[PDB]
């Protein structure tokens, strides 16, 4: 029905909306961490979480890990956070779908320009004068 | 005369000298990894260890007039290092244009052009000259002939200044003589039978001596006047000299001395007369000329101590019995290791940390008991020689002399 | 200035005239002579009272070390003179 | 909608409808590269994805030397976008010394440091502290984001000409700009050997994985 | 004695410390001054701050970033004619340019240590200007001739 | 040509011009400077090749700035008539972007060229 | 009496392993790696020695 | 400096436990943090596609293994 | 940030609202925009001002 000329602008609208929605989203850090210590008595007893001078329960989080001197509306947060992540993922599948639609429609428009063509889709190598 | 030994798990696959006119001769060597180690020539200590910024180092080439230095890394880079300001000084100057080949060998032409053979097959020619618009850029990628069943990779390349050429040796034996300007192949030889690993020349380039992994060292010549009118090389003479390999070669000339020195994976050192290679009386060196000795004996208990690298082994006579074997892990690069005039006190030397044990012979095995001598453990020792049965003398790595269990000497003019 | 550095070096060599010093000081040489007088008192009672009466009329380390020398050092009259010259 | 403080004095986390890292304002009323503002006093968010210090922070350091009264040098100052939030967490009585060689981003640095009087920008190269001397004295931390491969020589020369003792060195190294084709942990081991040879006592390192690929932050104290 | 030409505020300023030459600079961090010992040892000699103007800022910028033959630097140099002794500079090029008229310039590897020691405790004692005044005058010079001589 | 930052060598120029020939065979590139900036803004370009042979070089070096913003690889080539004859157009083009298609038949040589371009910064 | 010796030698000579979530590497004495600077990069010098003991030559 | 730890230990432990429970209750849910982590993982894997860079570094490492392995093709 | 823009958007830089409503419905996008008040597209006559 519509066009490459329509679907391109729609996809650009949605791509910019997606990137400045991910600009406000926040992801969890991961991967590793490594502390450098002088050789013995830190290999004998390993370094615990208490190198950080924090509590023992609040060390698994990669975010804010409040120490002791700095350390001394129930379902709505989680349902809106999961709905926002669902909305960004729905934006992303809309991006992929509009991308493949513009892909096939642009190929179908490009197939009728010119060229000594043959279905194998390749062109006869002669430069467009 | 002088040995500078590094201990367990360290190599050297490249080194070069620097002698500017009026100052100290210095060695820049590599290890296995990413550091140009500038050694002293005073007391066997690396006075500077420049971690080069890129890759893993593969070959050094000093520049003419000895102010610049080229290393070839493994990511693809060739790094220029400026060395000016006497000893101790090393600064990164520039890295030249990257590529995707493990750069294997380098050689300067003048202070301008660095020729580098790389592990794709190609030898490339970077330019690096001050006050000129193409600095850091290459000029040509001349390409050696490949082979289908094997990745051909050029192992060495040198510059020939009289006939303005570059000689390349590679991993098919194809020693190829390329022209420098116009950047293409003057002539070729499939002389060798396996990997060519090194080559050299003399001071006015009438000869090119190549030597590879099938140990056949042969000499291409340009001696006759019509051959230098054509500036074309012949496959003049051949010589087999070795048992297993060659892995390096060098040449030297003077008006009283002219000879070639080669060596390989059998551990010797073979010397030929340079300008008379077909005529010359060659000479094999012995595999050990131990002018820093490695095995000591003593006449109490009739025992022999034999210290290998970071490891000592003690036995005694009578047949015999291989009594004990000590290995040391804090001691890495071994040195002189002398025993008492009694089967008690053994001092083992290392120029960083040197130790003393005493020995309880319980019969068919020994018992070794370390004793803490901390002034000894913090000084640096070249010779330990056991004046009396308890006290010893020590030389220093700083030209002092002390007594363990103080001494002065007179100075000497420079 | 050089004589002040000489006085500080001599005091450090001993540890290893105050009225005339304050008079010629008030008559960066002032701060150097004050720090020298403080070091000389650190490493002398009536001269110290005259030096307090002179030095109150006039840096940071010299004042802190003068406080240290004063706490090392009737007493109501000296404290009254010091506080009245400060206020 | 609720502001909650972080480990370091100057950086907070906005909780509420969504959780995200955030920092305060020195120049009120305006964003500087297009990011969101949250006014509950105004604050400006700063994402881990186009910064490197921010992704290091959300990875979680241990003793970060970025201080709200002390002076911080930024070398390898990109076109705004990190020095703004470093300026915000340093605050008014401190100062941030941005320095950047390539002077196509120099226009962005000059125009942004005109708006906030807490940055001072320097346009000379990161290799010549003799050149951009005369204007800096005794900073209290240095933070590098230099992409040139001699990162250790650069931060070493700038630190021991400029950084005082027990001053923090924090660096964002990237694997591929110094040594490609060899893995990340190997090149970080090589870089920290170069650092310990240059006696910056390295406290801690992390690789900041899911925000930005194949980098590392190395923190440490300087021990002269 | 001491001859160290610290260019910090708006032009040159000579350091009149209470120590000796580059050998005492090799003993300086050995003493590990770092404190009120340094704050009492160092003292001012002469600070040739012409103005906070753009012209004086650009002239001192050309001095401290090129061949240091500025008129203010030469005028502060021609104010110690009692020995024509050895001075301690920072940059190699400025040291070589200062070693062209009746002196002995030097700059080697402990000059940076004494320069660290005087950049820490510079604005307390030597110029007399307040620390915020220097922290803003540095911003002024940085935006003025840190930009416009190098950026276009 | 001092503002012409990285320009390729002889062999790298030859291999990228053969891969741009195969790209023009398979119709997987967009040619011209304004078309290059269009496809760079809409974010499809694998890499950019640009010819340092035009009388201003500033007719093309505006796309390096957003190319550095979008981290795409980019490289110069010393001949615009070579770009034209290799791209398959009778006029001398300036710039050419290669668009992204993971289901190609030249994907591996495009990616090897892309690594050889992003290695020299 | 068979492998406990080399097991305790390994567990004293190795660098430390990941406690909790993250890992900890040690830091050697600076008065060891000051007289013999590198460690030989085994993963590439085994490559050069493998090429020189290639099976194609004999 | 004193750390009396008689009433101070109990007060500090109770205050630290209450504040740590408050800061841990500020987070969403330990059970529902399995779906949000999967959505974040998919969004990251389709936004910041570093798998192409990883495969490119794998090719750049495979192209320099000196090929004593036959290149027969 | 005007130089970093193609020739097509330098053409249609003005009349973007007619552009976007013509894109999101089915019409034909405009051709002059803000350059229409220049001195040369007024010199041309017909659809020659479009070209």
């Amino acid at each position: 029905t519509q066009d490459s000329n329509y679907v391109r602008t729609l996809r650009q609208i949605e791509l910019k909306k997606l990137e400045k929605g991910a600009k406000q989203l926040m992801f969890k850090s991961s991967g590793n961490h490594t502390i450098f210590v002088d050789s013995r008595e830190k290999m004998n007893e390993f370094t615990p979480e208490k190198f950080f001078n924090t509590t023992s329960e609040m060390v698994n989080r990669s975010e804010n890990r409040l120490t002791k001197d700095q350390l001394a509306p129930k379902e709505s947060l989680d349902k809106k956070k999961l709905k926002k992540f669902k909305q960004v993922k729905q934006h992303l599948q809309r991006e992929t779908q509009l991308k493949q639609v513009q892909q096939r429609m642009d190929a179908q428009r490009e197939l009728l320009k010119k060229g000594s063509k043959k279905k194998i889709f390749k062109w006869k190598k002669q430069r467009k004068r | 005369e002088m040995v500078i030994e590094g201990g367990k798990d360290r190599s050297i696959e490249g080194l070069c000298w620097s002698n500017v006119n009026g100052e100290s001769l210095r060695l820049f060597s590599i290890g296995g990894s990413t550091v140009v180690t500038e050694w002293d020539l005073a007391t066997g200590l690396p006075l500077r260890n420049y971690d080069c910024n890129s890759g893993v180092i593969w070959s050094i080439s000093i520049n003419d007039s000895q102010d610049k230095l080229s290393v070839g890394c493994d990511n693809g880079t060739v790094v220029l290092i400026d060395i000016s300001g006497g000893p101790g000084v090393l600064e990164h100057d520039t890295i030249l244009m990257r590529q995707e080949a493990r750069v294997l060998t380098l050689a300067w032409k003048k202070d301008d052009f660095v020729i580098g053979g790389c592990s794709d097959g190609r030898i490339r020619i970077w330019s690096a000259q001050k006050n000129d618009e193409n600095m850091g850029r290459l000029l040509h990628t001349m390409k050696v002939d490949k082979a289908k069943k094997e990745s051909t990779l050029v192992w060495s390349v040198i510059y020939l200044p009289r006939t303005d050429q570059i000689a390349s040796g590679d991993s098919t034996g194809s020693i190829k003589f390329w022209d420098f300007q116009f950047a293409t192949l003057n002539q070729s030889f499939k002389a060798h039978d396996a990997d060519v690993l090194c080559l050299t020349t003399d001071t006015d380039n009438n000869y090119v001596f190549s030597a590879g992994v099938d140990r056949k060292i042969f000499q291409f010549s340009q001696n006759t006047n019509k051959s230098q009118k054509n500036n074309r090389w012949v496959n003049s003479s051949n010589r087999l000299l070795h048992g297993n390999d060659i892995r390096a070669i060098c040449a030297y000339q003077s008006k009283g001395a002219d000879f070639l020195v080669s060596g390989g994976v059998e551990k010797t050192l073979v010397i030929n007369s340079l300008t008379s290679f077909s005529n010359g009386n060659y000479r094999k060196m012995p595999t050990v000329e131990p002018y820093s000795k490695n095995v000591l004996v003593n006449k109490e208990q009739r025992l022999v101590v034999s210290w290998s690298e970071s490891t000592v082994k003690i036995w005694t006579m009578g047949n015999y019995k291989l009594v004990c074997k000590l290995t040391l892990k804090d001691d890495q690069n071994i040195s002189t290791c002398s025993l008492s005039p009694d089967g008690q006190v053994l001092v083992v030397g290392r120029p960083s940390t040197t130790k003393v044990f005493h020995l309880q012979p319980v019969g068919n095995k020994l018992k070794v008991t370390k004793l803490d001598n901390d002034l000894l453990l913090r000084t640096s020792t070249k010779l330990v020689k056991f004046i009396d049965n308890s006290k010893i003398v020590i030389c220093s790595c700083e030209d002092d002399v002390f007594i363990v269990d103080e001494v002065e000497l007179l100075e000497v003019t420079s | 200035g050089g004589l002040p550095v000489l006085y500080a070096q001599e005091t450090l060599i001993s540890c290893t005239e105050h009225g005339c010093t304050e008079l010629t000081n008030v008559r960066a040489s002032p701060q150097v002579q004050n720090k020298l007088l403080l070091v000389i008192g650190s490493l002398e009672v009536i001269l110290h009272s005259v030096m307090p009466i002179f030095t109150f009329m006039g840096p940071a380390l010299i004042k802190n070390s003068k406080g240290n020398e004063k706490e090392e050092m009737h007493v109501p009259r000296h404290r009254r003179v010091k506080l009245f010259s400060t206020l | 909608v609720v502001i909650e403080p972080h480990r370091h004095a100057g950086v907070y986390i906005a909780r509420g409808k969504e959780d995200l890292l955030v920092t305060k304002n020195m120049a009120p009323g305006e964003s500087v590269y297009g990011e969101k503002r949250i006014s509950v006093v105004e604050y400006r968010v700063w994402n881990p994805f186009r910064s490197k210090l921010a992704a290091g922070i959300m990875g979680g350091l241990d003793e970060l030397f970025i201080a709200p009264g002390k002076k911080v040098l930024y070398l390898g100052a990109a076109s705004g976008t990190s020095v703004s939030h470093v300026s915000d967490v340093v605050g008014p009585e401190g100062v941030v010394y941005a320095v950047e060689f390539s002077h196509r981003p120099g226009r962005e640095l000059i125009s942004m440091a005109k708006k906030r009087p807490n940055i001072i920008p320097i346009i000379e190269d990161a290799r010549h502290p003799q050149k951009y001397r005369m204007l800096i004295g005794m900073v209290d931390c240095v933070f590098a984001d230099v992409a040139q491969p001699d990162q250790a020589r650069i931060i070493a020369l700038n630190s021991h000409m400029f950084l005082k003792d027990q001053g923090g060195v924090v660096i964002s190294i990237k694997a591929n700009c110094i040594d490609s084709t060899v893995d990340a942990e190997t090149v970080f081991a090589r870089e920290v050997q170069k650092l310990r040879e240059e006696r910056i006592k390295p406290l801690e390192q992390l690789t900041l994985e899911p925000y930005e690929r194949d980098h590392c932050i190395v923190v440490g104290r300087y021990m002269r | 004695y001491v001859l160290t030409e610290t260019s910090a505020g708006y032009a040159l300023l000579k350091a009149s410390d209470k120590k000796i030459y580059k050998s005492s600079s090799l003993i300086q961090d050995l003493d590990s001054s770092d404190k009120v010992l340094k704050e009492f040892k160092i003292a001012a000699f002469s600070k040739f701050n012409s103005a906070a103007n753009a012209l004086e800022e650009a002239n001192s910028i050309i001095e401290g970033k090129v061949s240091s033959q500025l008129e203010k630097l030469l005028e502060e140099i021609k104010k110690d004619k009692k020995s024509t002794l050895i001075v301690s500079e920072t940059k190699l090029a400025n040291a070589i340019n200062k070693l062209g008229l009746n002196f002995n310039v030097v700059s080697d590897a402990v000059t940076l240590d004494i320069y660290r020691a005087i950049k820490e405790y510079l604005p307390e004692l030597l110029p007399g200007m307040s620390d915020n005044d220097l922290s803003k005058m540095s911003l002024g010079l940085a935006h003025s001739i840190g930009r416009h001589k190098l950026k276009f | 040509n001092p503002k012409a930052f990285p320009l390729a060598d002889a062999a790298l120029t030859q291999q990228i011009l053969d891969v741009v020939q195969q790209a023009a065979n398979l119709r997987q590139l967009k040619k011209g400077a304004n078309e290059a900036t269009k496809t760079l803004n809409r974010g499809i370009s694998e890499f950019i090749i640009m010819a340092a042979d035009c009388e201003p070089i500033e007719i093309l070096l505006h796309l390096p700035l957003l190319c550095e913003d979008k981290n795409v690889p980019y490289v110069f080539v010393p001949s615009r008539v070579a770009l034209g004859r290799a791209c398959g157009v009778s006029r001398p083009v300036i710039a050419a972007s290669i668009t992204t298609n993971d289901a190609s038949a030249i994907k591996t040589q495009i990616y090897a060229v892309k690594d050889k371009i992003e290695t020299l910064l | 009496i068979k492998t406990k010796k080399r097991k305790t030698l390994k567990n004293l000579r190795k660098d430390s392993v990941k406690r909790g979530k993250f890992r900890v590497q040690l830091l050697s004495t600076t008065q060891d790696s000051k007289t013999l600077p590198p460690k030989k990069e085994s993963s590439i010098i085994r490559s050069k020695d493998r090429w020189l003991n290639r099976k194609a030559l004999n | 400096e004193g750390t009396l730890t008689d009433h101070e230990r109990k007060y500090l432990n109770k205050l630290i436990k209450r504040n740590s429970q408050n800061l841990r209750s500020w987070d969403l849910e330990e059970e529902v943090r399995d779906e949000l982590e999967d959505i974040q993982q998919s969004i990251l894997k389709d936004t910041v596609s570093t798998a192409n860079t990883d495969r490119s570094k794998r090719r750049r490492f495979k192209r320099k293994q000196f090929k004593e392995d036959i290149k027969e093709s | 940030s005007l130089a970093k823009s193609p020739a097509s958007t330098i053409q249609i830089l003005g009349a973007e609202k007619a552009l976007f409503r013509a894109l999101k419905t089915k019409h034909d996008t405009p051709k002059y925009g803000l350059l229409y008040h220049a001195s040369l597209v007024g010199q041309a006559t017909g659809k020659n001002k479009g070209k």
